[PDB]
């Protein structure tokens, strides 16, 4: 932590709603998916989950 | 590589059947009965 | 939420070639017409008002859409002015030398508002330029996708055929499902539009399940096309588990009259319900057809090969039966029957003789090994042909 040595402080927050959203769009897309799945609603209901 | 010369090019002064068309047959007719 | 946004608008190519055609009725030409100024004067079709007002229309009505050159001029202007401010953004972003991804977006933006106006060379120049960047295979399958959904706007087959087996080549090299089964429902709609109907059934049917892929069409339309297919090919038992008890059509039925003719039709043949399957046909091809792009073509040889399907449903079961009867089962008057299915027989389509002295239609039931023969021996000549001619090339060289 001295300065000089190791240089950026990155921050991952566990991802928001938001976030978990388009992280289960982004893995959704290497199944076959029924037409109209509201991927929000069930990011909205996954709560602490994370990555 | 011939040119042809003797026969000369004439001058002008997912397919198949299906040429005709059925049209509006109804043959109403038959339920005026 | 991600959306591959509806440019092209797939509803200016519909109601033009709505309009185009003087055999739908007056009023659904001129809401067409409605619709087609609205929309040219809000989403900028200048460059598509040009090829709209001098090929398309009068190349065969037509006074409704009228060329208007300073309307063609003001809207060009704003066209221009747009297109300017895109060259300035990727020309600021190659400036600040940004990520490769930045100027990849920027090229697809380029190439989106061109498609989004509908000049097809300029929008290709810019998205295979797009291409040559090192970007992920799922933007390259959505910028390629993206002019084959540009062909389907122009209505050149063709083009799409090319996109679409471009598709197909890189498809391998990524997986990802749903950009496959997008890929999958560009490529049944191409296959209905030439003619084909086999693996067209076969997409389209799979495809109401999942249809992500709301810019080419709306859900109906798809489902429109589905049923029609399905119904065109499929055997009494395809039907039966594919189109009359599919849950997806289930819960749409009853939202489209289209739909809802097309799907009356097709449990008629499948109940046996003989008596008015022909005013049922009629209506199908009054309503779903004629009104579409890519059916109305092929409006001749879906009717042609729905009277066969009927009558080979009917002869396959009884084997003496009567002209009076199929005359009376089908409401029509008995020489109308004998000329209709005096069509069918010469090409051997149909299976049976008609008895004119009695009326009787006496079936004749062929074997599939001369049928099967006769489809070799031709397909050998074909491919012996093409070799041959093939060899003769190279021999030469």
């Amino acid at each position: 932590l001295r300065p000089g040595r190791i240089d950026r402080k990155i921050e991952f927050p566990p991802p928001s709603v938001a976030a978990r959203a388009e992280i289960l769009r982004i893995h959704s897309r290497k199944m076959n998916l029924t037409r109209g799945i509201n991927l929000r609603k069930v990011a909205e209901k996954m709560n602490g989950c994370s990555g | 590589d011939d040119e042809f010369e003797d026969f000369p090019i004439d001058t002008w002064a997912e397919n198949w059947d299906d040429v005709e068309v059925d049209d509006d047959f109804t043959n109403e007719l038959k339920a005026e009965l | 939420d991600p959306t591959v946004n509806r440019v092209p608008n797939y509803e200016v190519s519909e109601k033009a070639f709505l309009l185009t055609q003087s055999k739908v009725s007056i009023e659904q030409r001129k809401e067409a017409a409605e619709f087609v100024l609205a929309k040219i004067k809000e989403e900028e079709m200048a460059p598509y008002y040009k090829y709209l007002c001098e090929e398309y229309l009068v190349n065969n009505l037509n006074e409704w859409i009228k060329f208007d050159q300073e309307l063609y001029n003001e809207l060009c202007k704003k066209n221009e002015s747009k297109i300017k401010e895109l060259n300035e953004k990727i020309q600021k972003l190659e400036e600040d030398d940004e990520g490769e991804l930045e100027q990849a977006q920027a090229w697809i933006n380029l190439g989106e508002y061109y498609a989004q106006i509908g000049d097809k060379d300029n929008a290709e120049k810019t998205l295979g330029k797009s291409l040559s960047k090192a970007i992920s295979t799922g933007a390259k399958i959505d910028v390629m996708l993206t002019i084959a959904r540009l062909g389907f706007f122009y209505n050149d087959q063709l083009y799409v055929k090319e996109k679409l087996e471009a598709v197909n080549s890189m498809i391998e090299k990524g997986g990802d499902w749903e950009r496959r089964n997008r890929y999958k429902t560009y490529y049944g709609i191409h296959c209905l539009a030439v003619r084909n109907f086999k693996e067209a059934a076969k997409l389209l049917v799979d495809s109401l399940a999942t249809f992500t892929s709301i810019e080419l069409t709306s859900y109906e339309s798809i489902a429109t096309y589905a049923s029609v297919t399905g119904l065109f090919t499929l055997e009494r038992t395809d039907l039966k588990s594919k189109v009359i008890d599919s849950p997806e059509l289930l819960s749409l039925i009853s939202t489209t009259a289209a739909l809802q003719s097309i799907s009356s039709l097709t449990i008629s043949l499948y109940a046996s319900d003989y008596a008015s399957y022909f005013p049922y046909l009629l209506e199908t091809y009054a309503n779903v057809l004629i009104p579409c792009k890519y059916l109305n073509r092929h409006a001749d040889f879906f009717v042609r090969e729905m009277r066969r399907k009927v009558y080979a449903q009917l002869l396959e079961s009884y084997k003496t039966l009567s002209l009076k009867s199929m005359a009376s089962a089908f409401g029509v008057s008995v020489a109308f029957l004998d000329n209709d299915l005096g069509k069918f027989i010469p090409n051997k389509q149909l299976n049976c003789v008609i008895d004119r002295v009695n009326g009787i239609v006496e079936t004749n039931r062929p074997d599939n090994k001369n049928a099967q023969y006769h489809l070799l021996v031709k397909q050998g000549d074909g491919l012996l042909t093409k070799l041959q001619k093939y060899g003769a090339a190279v021999r030469l060289t």
